[PDB]
């Protein structure tokens, strides 16, 4: 059905009422979201169906209808915007300067903004509006707040 | 069954609410895609 570019909510009628389990990006006919949102399950878009095409539990990413299309990267210097789409609430741009996740295999950008788990898959943008990653996979620091990585896939 | 609903356009917003800090954390990524703090 709806394949127009944009940010979308991922809903389920399985639990009580309609519950938002996550968010995703539609770009070039491909829906991009985090693996933990759908678990690789099929998705519905009105009367149409979206079938998983690529996915990886370790990266925590999944694409529907085609290969991962998003390949912009954080420059390691500039402020970014989390286009947060929280459950039952309007989409809203939040500007922040990312921190750093230091790993044994290199450093990753990290946005320190606290949002409900159902906000997972919300895009992080550069000043050009290009998607540099998705919010939803990170860690819980000492006080209980969430610090998420700027998770990006690979455009083959 | 899961379904998608449009929520908006992907554009940078000039004069958006600026918040959040920039922390440097030593983390570890496991095979299940879960990050954990290494201190
Ligand atoms: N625990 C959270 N507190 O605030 C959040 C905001 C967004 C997301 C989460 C979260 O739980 N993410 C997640 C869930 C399952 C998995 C992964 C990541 C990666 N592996 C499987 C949270």
């Amino acid at each position: 059905g709806e394949t127009t570019d944009g940010v979308y909510r991922v809903m389920t009628r399985r639990l009580l009422g309609s519950t938002q389990v996550g968010v995703g990006v539609m770009q070039e006919g491909v829906f991009h979201t985090m693996w933990h949102v759908t678990k690789g399950a099929a998705l519905r878009s009105g009367e149409g169906r979206l079938d998983p095409y690529w996915g990886d539990v370790k990266q925590d990413l999944v694409s529907y209808c085609g290969p991962w299309k998003l390949d912009a990267a954080w420059d390691g210097l500039s402020e970014v915007q989390l286009l947060a789409v929280p459950p039952g609430e309007r989409a809203k741009n939040i500007q922040t300067l990312p921190g750093i996740f230091k790993t044994k295999d290199g450093d990753i950008g990290a946005v320190a903004l606290d949002y409900p788990a159902g906000t997972s898959g919300s895009p992080i943008l550069d000043k050009c509006g290009r998607v540099i990653g998705l919010y939803g996979n990170g860690v819980v620091i000492k006080n209980g707040s969430y610090v998420s990585a700027i998770t990006q896939g690979k455009r083959e | 069954d899961m379904y998608i609903e449009r929520a908006g356009d992907i554009t940078w917003e000039k004069d958006a609410e600026v918040t959040g800090n920039s922390p440097r954390l030593d983390v570890a990524l496991d095979e299940s895609g879960d990050f954990s703090l290494v201190e």
